[PDB]
């Protein structure tokens, strides 16, 4: 999954918007949640 | 102590007299309420007298030379981060702390402060099975000082942001080694392992560079025969996995990373570098080389280097070291010339450099040594201050191409013409010969 | 949190791309240990006041702590023949203004925050710039298997910036030890003597004398020369891996490589966006042989 | 009539167009929260002329205000500092022993000006005897003596 | 409740249809305090 | 001749035997031609005295980044005085730019030198911000930085913040630069030793429109006799900081020279009987 | 984002100095690039232009300005790509090599279209690939092929003479469309001179080094009159290293 | 689904869900985290000018076996460490 | 036979020093397992686990007696876990998976709760995480203190 | 109006990735609700319609703010106006251009695609669910292949800007606007200018 570029620009989206990301009005940073990693090491397990 | 808890204890003025006969002016401010002096600017609860008389008792052996009693020992010992032997910062300690602690602890054992220690067992305990609950941890400071007193911090200005992170985006420009890694910086790879070293891992690399830029009086080859595995990787399913591990271990230290020039990485999904090579022939027709160079090698012609240098200083001229270092630095290991050695080849070479320039075009790239601008790195001038084609080139790799030319003498420092002639009827395919 | 973790992921990965240096898992989280921990005694503190919000003339009050907690509510009781609903809102508004001011206050502690974070950042990162060796070509100019091609245009617009000085090397903490050299020659003077005896000079001397700070005082007792640690001339965590198991060795180097390449493409990200912004760049490729023809 | 659309610009009253101002995003989460919230702070009060003016203009029941200040000595880096050493940083180093260092320091100061000039004549010197560059420094003796 | 918003959830993906054709798709008071709840449950759901 | 240089001659000559040297103080001049403030400050410093045309003041000022100029010494006290009076008589743009100390009326104490630096005057002329300012390496700006705001903020005079004594061509001397070996043609503004610039005031047809500011009273009158001294060459520096930048690069040449001769023919001579050895 | 910035642009730093008039201008320009673009994704034929080794933003060292070498890049060889194109589909020459076009249509007056825009397009790149933008000094090797020929008595007396030959061929060819090769046979070098339409393949020679004689080619730089200057630049700028190689591979 | 036995994984994200109130949701107003390179930098130097550079804050002669950081691996080096390469080489 | 060990990133070497001593000494409740927690990029079982060792090595360190309830503290979720499970399976010693309820949860079946947390609002920071609001009713209590005969 | 302004915010500030299919026209606050996701993709069929200065009211859904970005200013000047002022329809090609969104796509009953999709995926760690989201929307949303200028919908088609600029573009007031419309209609059909 990391070898592929690919999705990688997706931690970044806030980056569509120049002036909002500037501004942090909104608590979404990140992919799963408030920033890209809240928790790294937690939350993928709930997977079976 | 800079702070707002940080004011002193009451201290005294004298009688009316004395202080009118003390005091010049006096100006007024409304009235506040006292705060009590912190635990640390209080004389009485912090004294240390104890502790500065054994500093005192102890201060003449301070004095002397530190030698170790194992003689021979030299490296120094390594003290590690937190552990608690060396610790000197008191944030909170002052004589109250000190001895809360001291008490803490002698309770705990007092096997611990006797000088000729008795047998220390555990007994019962007065507080009852859980006794711990009232007594454990360390003394604990008042709350109001831990969070109130604590310096002012001086205040960070927008200057010196602005600075840091600009240091912190002029670090995140690539460096040309990384995307594709040199051939020459990928033999260096060694482990603590016993199956690491005996097959030479960079052997034919590192034989290459051996040949190539070194004298054979001093050069050590290692041959790929009697190494291992024929100095090769086995094929596929023989090896037993010693092949698979050793595969594995290469193709992911050698993996490149960080952008392309086609703005990607080098193991993205759908777009790909170096297409059939189509980099490696770039390279074949194209080569390394200075203008510059060429038209040095060319004046200089047979003739000594370092007579040259002598020549080219006069006695109060320059450092024969210096310039004779960096035209080293410059000729192989193609490199930017030092300004010295651009002033030095600029009044030497004027009239090759001027006879190259003297038919071009307006809107063309002449050839110009100025360093009237302070940087010497050549992707600075346009490739124009020497002749350079390129921004960077790797030392080794440089070197190896521009030695792949005959014209200097490594291997040819024997008698002359006995070399030629080896060159000429055992040709170039003597070394087809690993023996 | 976010705009820290981006910034150190920055720097992990820039101290391995530029030098052959690893930096400890162990480091690289204490430190946003660290910015994190400072969030926290900011609001340790931000707790102990209060920001009132005022709707309506002043007839609806609301009190509340900076975080958006809610403490008092003070009514006229005009509000209180409105309507459940309308009540509602009003008290919400009023909570809202409340939290506006809050959060204004908390946004200049948070950078002053990010100011004392980046002011720990840098004796890493001008640690790994500040040396002899080290070096950038511009994101243009073509890499190649040999080294990296010139870029053709306008050979007036690429100007090579150098921050260190080519002579005998002077080091930021010779700028220090200069610092206090001055600060001796200033007090040990006449004029000097005289202003140490003013309001001026004893505020002066509260701050930054460390060396007066009675024992068991909080803060440095000494006054520090700034950090040094040089990148290129430090080994790090590489070393200890290397000796110790060669698997953890090629699996944190292969941590660091993938930081510095997801921070590059987020760089790419940015750029691009800003390029669209501007009207340079189409929405979609218009030219695929920067693409294809590698 | 543009005396009427200049009126459309001024921020929302409840006096005049009785509702009040939107702000979003606080609607957003705590509109199903706020009977919790007020309850928690023990209900409203209701007061008397709170935003009232008097005769002359001073307020009836004087308003509250806010004490709220940005702390100016908080910076965590300056609370825990290094062991020993007393810098602010995050970083960790495992340093020497004191004293270790010094003696290592030392002898590293003799051995050097031992290789480098060995008559003491002052110049440095690249091409050393065998006997200065494989010799041992008398100082250790001297020491264990 | 009312039977204008509808769902379909695969094991990993999500999908919330708004359906109100008569009116033209035209979100009522109630409608929506509805879809925000279901967006957001649907949003912070473990497997989405 | 090898006694007396201009300031090309000795970058040239010094670019043989220093490499590094000589690739700084090319940098710097580099970064400092770069800033779009210190010629805004050059410009409308020295636009009063010629009155005219802004090209011939360009010029000067490409000239003068280059050590071809240094103001004749008469030039610069009358350069200083247009300066006091464009400054009172529209004080909008040049206390907006150009900087002063302003006095705090919330701190009141008893001194002759302090009243007047206490309630509404002109305590200091203040020098360009670090960032703004003439070159230094980003290695040490940082330092830089908070040395200058530490020392602004507590009032220590010393440093970065103290600003050196600039030379300037005298009165009888017709030369356009400086020198290595002629140190009458350059001339010091000293707080004892002073250059006529008291009496160039009171007989300048300004003086009683300058004596209409309260501000600038005390910087004329003050226990020290040197606010004048320091009026003037703190304006000297933060406008024309390559002045004392070119003076230091010539006082190191004359300084280091004939060591790097001795080195060098050493060397050479070194290899040269090596070599027909 | 290389792939969503137009053909000719180049990607840089905002210096904050557009006006928004043109700031506007520029991104209509973009727009008309991108609508070029799609027409020309569908105008592409088998053959195209070769890709350039090195960078020619700039003119090419001592040789060219940058309006010279692009009105041969982009005028007169990619329409000579586009004639070719044109006349090799729909015919029994679809898809093949280069050489089997070059080969195939030699000689024929009625696949005249077909051949000399086929070796038109094999002269320039070649003569592209003969370009070093520095100039490269020739290898020993060859210097010692050339020396037993053209060489007299003299240290690469062999290489002034070579660039002289070169001269008096290139002035010898009065039409001044065409080209200059220096070849080898395959028993001897020889310089030779073919006229436009013309290719060392179709005549079975192997190429080491081109120079367009084309008038088209010195006119904006070296006026009608600079045909010498323009050759002794020539040699400034040409690829010896490549010339080598090639000799090296025909011999074995 | 999800079972019964794994969700305890999902604690600590949960935990500073109500934790993220206050500062620690607060992000530095201006600053992204992103930060584009915009000049060009290269300290390098010729080997003559680095060979006395870091003699005052380290010793002399201090890249002198240093192969990686030098173009001249061999200068600054005493007779006896010149010796010591040849001799494992041979 | 024992070279090699697992996760070479913290060393239990490197642990000794406990991490900021200096300070949770010094105040222990204002310095609940969150603030510490932040420092090691391991799991939370894994890094709860690491903060009651430093806790016992630095007590051990100055010489006096360690908190015994520590381990019961930051564990208290998995305390009455088994407490509870103890009673229902009757059993002693500690639950493992093998007995764990086999119910399926819906995929948003947190959301209740996840809106209750997004939206919670505390005056202080020890109300914050203070140890103990683990426990509401009197079951809670009981099942929490049953260990210590005192309490 | 508080319920829908608070559901844009919603999909405004949504955790997890919200991906909004638009598939056909969108009034005010509809249009607030699509354009708002982080991930807003665009059928042909998108439309946004912004009106009811037509029906006596003030537009709504925040859409406003796209339209006053620094951004529509520069590239199409006036375009705010003509849109605020005249209820008129945006397409999929003006959103695309004015960088609304990125994404767009030709592919039948979508929906389905991207539930089997996901079907197939594995596991939610972060680095696995970058890729698999990124993957789908390269191969499908962003315009890699079988795209062209022609081919998108659009109703400012480069001259119509031209037009919109000299009429709307930096004026005062909507009176100055119609009288200089007014002296437009008045063109002869042989005016370079027409
Ligand atoms: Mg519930």
């Amino acid at each position: 999954f990391v070898d592929l570029e690919t999705g990688t620009s997706l931690y970044f989206r806030d980056t569509r918007d120049s002036a909002e990301a500037i501004a942090h009005a909104a608590d979404s940073k990140g992919i799963k949640g408030m920033d890209n990693a809240i928790d790294l090491y937690n939350e993928y397990r709930i997977v079976p | 102590g800079g702070s707002v808890l940080d004011r002193s204890v009451a201290v005294p003025i004298g009688d009316s007299t004395q202080v009118r006969e003390l005091f010049v002016e006096t100006k007024v401010l409304g009235v506040e309420p006292l705060q009590s002096p912190p635990s640390w600017r209080t004389p009485f609860r912090n004294d240390f007298a104890e502790e500065r008389l054994k500093e005192l008792q102890r201060a003449p052996f301070k004095r002397e030379k530190y030698v170790s009693l194992i003689q021979g020992k030299y490296t120094p010992k390594v003290k590690k981060f937190g552990y608690t032997q060396h610790t000197t910062v008191d944030d909170f300690e002052t004589k109250e702390y000190k001895d809360r602690l001291l008490s803490k602890q002698f309770f705990q054992n007092p096997q611990a402060f006797e000088v000729v220690p008795d047998r220390h067992e555990r007994s019962v305990q007065f507080g009852g099975k859980w006794e711990y609950q009232r007594t454990h941890g360390l003394p604990t400071v008042d709350r109001n000082e831990l969070e109130n007193g604590w310096s002012e911090v001086e205040p960070i200005s927008d200057g010196e942001m602005k600075v840091i992170e600009q240091a912190l985006r002029d670090i995140s420009g690539p460096r040309p080694g990384n995307f594709v890694k040199p051939p020459s910086k990928t033999k260096s790879l060694q482990l603590s392992e016993s199956w690491w070293e005996p097959l030479g891992y960079g052997w034919e690399q590192h034989n290459e560079e051996q040949k190539a830029l070194c004298d054979v009086t001093e050069q050590r080859l290692i041959d790929g025969s009697n190494l291992p595995f024929g100095g090769k990787l086995p094929p596929f399913g023989t090896s037993y996995g010693m092949g698979e591990r050793m595969r594995a271990i290469i193709e992911d230290y050698s993996k490149g990373f960080g952008l392309g020039p086609h703005g990607h990485s080098p193991t993205h999904d759908t777009i790909h570098y170096n297409t059939l090579n189509a980099e490696g022939e770039r390279v074949r027709d194209l080569g390394y080389t200075d203008a510059l160079g060429r038209l040095f090698s060319e004046k200089l012609g047979d003739r000594d280097v370092h007579q040259w240098a002598v020549e080219s200083c006069a006695d109060g001229e320059a450092d024969v070291r210096q310039l004779l270092l960096s035209l080293h630095e410059w000729r192989e290991r193609g490199r930017p010339p030092s300004l010295l050695l651009a002033n030095v080849l600029s009044k030497y070479l004027e009239e090759e450099i001027a006879a190259f320039n003297k038919g071009i075009p307006e809107n063309a790239p002449k050839l110009q040594l100025e360093t009237s601008d302070g940087t010497l790195a050549h992707s600075g001038s346009g490739g124009s201050r020497s002749g350079t084609m390129w921004a960077d080139v790797d030392p080794t790799t440089f070197a190896l191409h521009q030695a792949s030319q005959s014209t200097r003498s490594t291997r040819c420092d024997e008698p002359f013409i006995l070399h030629l002639v080896k060159r000429a009827k055992l040709g170039e395919c003597v070394t087809n010969f690993t023996d | 949190m976010e705009v820290y973790r981006r910034i150190t992921e920055r720097v992990r990965g820039a101290l391995w791309a530029h030098h052959g240096r690893l930096m400890s898992e162990r480091q690289f989280h204490r430190i946003l240990a660290f910015v994190y921990n400072n969030k926290y005694e900011y609001q340790i503190r931000f707790d102990r006041m209060e920001v009132v919000g005022r709707e309506w003339g002043g007839r609806v009050e609301v009190v509340t702590t900076p975080a958006g907690f809610l403490k008092r509510v003070r009514v006229n009781p005009c509000v209180e023949d409105l309507t459940l609903y309308q009540q509602q809102q009003l008290i919400l508004s009023a909570y809202a203004n409340a939290c506006a001011d809050g959060r204004k206050l908390m946004e200049q502690a948070e950078m002053n925050i990010y100011k004392q974070f980046l002011k720990d950042l840098k004796p890493i990162v001008m640690g790994i710039r500040d040396n002899p060796e080290f070096y950038t070509v511009s994101e243009n100019s073509i890499e190649t298997i040999g080294g990296v091609l010139q870029t053709g245009d306008s050979n007036n617009l690429c100007h090579t910036h150098r921050t260190i000085p080519a002579a005998k090397a002077r080091q930021p903490a010779d700028e220090v030890r200069a610092r206090q050299e001055w600060e001796q020659k200033w007090i040990n003077s006449p004029r000097g003597q005289s202003w140490a005896l003013t309001l001026r000079g004893k505020t002066y001397f509260a701050l930054h004398g460390p060396q007066y700070r009675p024992r068991g005082a909080p803060g440095a007792k000494k006054e520090t020369l700034p950090l040094d640690i040089p990148a290129p001339y430090t080994a790090m965590d590489e070393k200890r891996l290397l000796k110790k198991n060669w698997m953890a060795y090629l699996d944190n180097k292969h941590v660091a490589e993938v930081m510095w390449t997801r921070v590059k493409i987020a760089d790419r990200e940015k750029r691009q966006r800003l390029l669209q912004e501007t009207g340079r760049a189409w929405h979609r490729p218009i030219n695929e042989e920067a693409i294809n023809r590698w | 009539d543009d005396s009427d659309i200049l009126r459309l610009r001024a921020p929302l009253t409840y006096d005049m167009d009785s509702t009040a101002a939107l702000h979003v995003p606080t609607h957003c989460g705590k509109a199903s929260r706020l009977a919790g919230m007020l309850q928690d702070a023990g209900g409203v009060q209701v007061l008397d002329g709170l935003g009232e003016v008097d005769d002359k203009g001073e307020p009836k029941v004087p308003p509250l205000q806010s004490n709220a200040s940005v702390p100016t000595n908080v910076s965590f880096y300056e609370m825990a500092r290094h062991p020993w050493e007393d810098r602010a940083s995050s970083w960790r180093r495992d340093g020497f022993t004191e004293g270790s260092l010094e003696y290592f320091e030392s002898q590293y100061r003799s051995a050097e000006r031992a290789v480098y000039d060995e008559e003491g004549r002052g110049v440095r010197n690249y091409w050393p005897s065998r006997d200065a560059v494989e010799g041992i420094a008398q100082e250790e003796e001297n020491d264990a003596q | 409740a009312n039977r204008t918003i509808t769902g379909n959830d695969g094991r990993f993906s999500k999908t919330i249809m708004i359906n109100e054709p008569q009116c033209n798709q035209a979100l009522s008071a109630k409608t929506a305090s509805e879809l925000s709840k279901e967006i957001d449950k649907a949003t912070n759901a473990v497997y989405s | 001749q090898n006694e007396d240089k201009m300031v090309v001659h000795v970058l040239e000559e010094l670019s043989l035997r220093n490499d590094g040297l000589v690739m700084d103080i090319q940098y710097a001049i580099r970064e400092n031609k770069k800033n779009r403030r210190l010629r805004w400050e050059f410009v409308t410093t020295l636009l009063p005295v010629f009155g005219g045309n802004e090209a011939k003041v360009e010029q000067l000022y490409s000239d003068y980044c280059d050590g071809k100029y240094v103001p004749n010494i008469t030039v610069a006290v009358e350069a200083f005085i247009a300066f006091l009076h464009n400054a009172t008589q529209h004080p909008e743009t040049y206390s907006a730019s150009d900087y002063f100390d302003i006095d705090d009326g919330k701190s009141s104490t008893a001194s002759g030198t302090g009243d007047q630096p206490s309630a509404g005057q002109y305590t200091t002329l203040k020098l360009l911000d670090p960032l703004e300012g003439p070159f230094v390496f980003d290695n040490v700006k940082v330092e830089y930085i908070q040395t200058v705001e530490r020392f602004r903020r507590h009032g220590i005079r010393a440093g970065p913040v103290m600003a050196p004594a600039t030379g300037f061509i005298a009165a009888n001397c017709k030369s356009l630069n400086y020198f290595t070996r002629r140190q009458e043609e350059v001339v010091y503004v000293t707080n004892d030793s002073d250059q006529g610039l008291r009496r160039s005031l009171e007989n300048s047809a300004y003086h009683k429109t300058i004596a209409a500011n309260p501000a600038l009273q005390y910087l004329l009158k003050a226990r020290r006799g040197a606010a004048l001294v320091e009026t003037f060459n703190r304006f000297f520096y933060r406008t024309m900081p390559m002045l004392n930048f070119y003076q230091n690069v010539l006082k190191h040449y004359s300084e280091t020279i004939q060591p790097l001769r001795q080195a060098a023919k050493s060397s050479t001579r070194g290899l040269a009987r090596a070599l027909e050895s | 984002y290389h792939a969503y910035v137009p053909k000719g642009a180049s990607v840089q730093m905002g210096e904050t100095f557009m006006p928004s008039n043109i700031a506007t201008a520029v991104f209509r320009e973009t727009e008309a690039a991108a609508a070029r673009a799609d027409k020309t994704k569908e105008e592409t034929g088998f053959f195209s232009q070769p890709r350039l080794n090195y960078p020619v933003s700039s003119g090419i060292p001592a040789l060219f300005s940058k309006d010279q070498f692009d009105m041969q890049y982009s005028l007169f060889h990619r329409d000579v790509v586009e004639t070719l194109n044109r006349h090799t589909l729909g015919t029994p020459l679809e898809g093949h090599n280069l050489e089997t076009v070059i080969r195939k249509t030699s000689f024929d007056a009625t696949q005249a279209v077909a051949h000399t825009a086929a070796s038109e397009h094999f002269n320039y790149c070649f003569f592209y690939k003969s370009l070093r933008p520095w100039g490269t000094a020739p290898p020993p090797r060859l210097r010692e092929a050339l020396q037993l020929q053209y060489g007299t008595n003299g240290s690469a007396d062999a290489m002034d003479e070579v660039r002289r030959i070169v001269w008096v061929t290139a002035a010898s060819h009065q039409e001044r469309c065409g080209w200059v090769y220096l070849v080898w046979s395959g028993v001897h070098f020889d310089v030779v001179e073919f006229p436009h339409g013309s290719c060392p393949i179709a005549s079975d020679l192997i190429p080491l080094l081109a120079l367009n004689v084309h008038e088209s080619a010195y006119i904006l730089d070296y006026g009608t009159s600079g045909l010498k200057q323009y050759v002794e630049n020539y040699f400034k700028a040409c690829n010896w290293p490549l010339a080598e190689r090639y000799y090296l591979m025909a011999i074995g | 689904k999800v079972p019964h036995s794994l969700i305890y994984n999902i604690y600590p994200y949960l935990e500073e869900i109500r934790r993220r109130k206050g500062m620690m949701a607060m992000h530095p107003p201006g600053k992204d985290g992103l930060l584009m390179p915009d000049r060009v930098v290269d300290n390098r130097l010729p080997d003559h000018l680095k060979r006395g550079y870091y003699d005052d804050v380290y010793w002399k002669d201090f890249f002198a076996g240093s192969d990686e950081h030098l173009n001249e691996p061999r200068m600054g080096l005493r007779g006896d460490e010149m010796r010591r390469r040849l001799e494992e080489a041979q | 036979r024992l070279r090699y060990e697992i996760n070479e990133d913290y060393k239990v070497r490197d642990e000794l020093g406990p991490e900021l001593f200096a300070l949770w000494s010094k105040a222990p409740e204002r310095w609940p397992p969150e603030r510490l927690s932040k420092m090691y990029g391991l799991d939370f079982t894994l890094v709860r686990k690491i903060l009651v060792w430093h806790h016992f090595k630095a007590c051990y360190d100055a010489c006096v007696e360690p908190d015994w309830s520590l381990p019961k503290r930051l564990f208290a979720l998995e305390w009455i876990r088994d407490v509870r499970a103890r009673k229902h399976g009757l059993f002693y010693g500690k639950m493992r998976f093998a007995e764990q309820k086999i119910t399926f949860y819906s995929d948003r079946f947190l959301f209740r709760d996840l809106v209750n947390r997004r939206e919670a609002s505390y005056a202080n920071v020890w109300e914050m995480d203070d140890p103990y609001r683990f426990l509401q009713t009197e079951q809670d209590y009981e099942d929490y203190w049953g260990d210590n005969y005192d309490v | 109006l508080r319920q829908h302004a608070s559901l844009i915010w919603r999909v405004y500030t949504a955790p997890r990735p919200l991906m909004t299919l638009t598939n056909g026209k969108c009034r005010g606050t509809g249009c607030g609700l699509s354009l708002f996701a982080k991930y807003c993709a665009l059928k042909d069929s998108s439309e946004f319609i912004f009106d009811g200065p037509n029906v006596g009211i003030t537009p709504y859904g925040g859409m406003t703010r796209l339209l006053a970005r620094p951004e529509t200013s520069l590239k199409y000047p006036g375009l705010a106006e003509f849109v605020v002022l005249t209820g008129a329809s945006l397409f999929a090609g003006d959103a695309l251009r004015l960088g609304w969104t990125d994404l767009f796509t030709t592919i039948p009953d979508m929906t389905y695609h991207i539930k089997e999709w996901f079907d197939t995926t594995e596991h939610m760690h972060n680095d696995a669910v970058a890729w698999q989201l990124g993957h789908l929307l390269e191969t499908c949303f962003k315009m890699k292949e079988s795209h062209s200028s022609a081919m998108e919908r659009a109703a400012i088609t480069p001259t119509r800007a031209r037009w919109v600029e000299d009429a709307f573009a930096d004026q005062p007031s909507v009176n100055d606007i119609m009288r200089t419309l007014t002296e437009i209609e008045q063109l002869p059909f042989q005016s370079t200018h027409n």
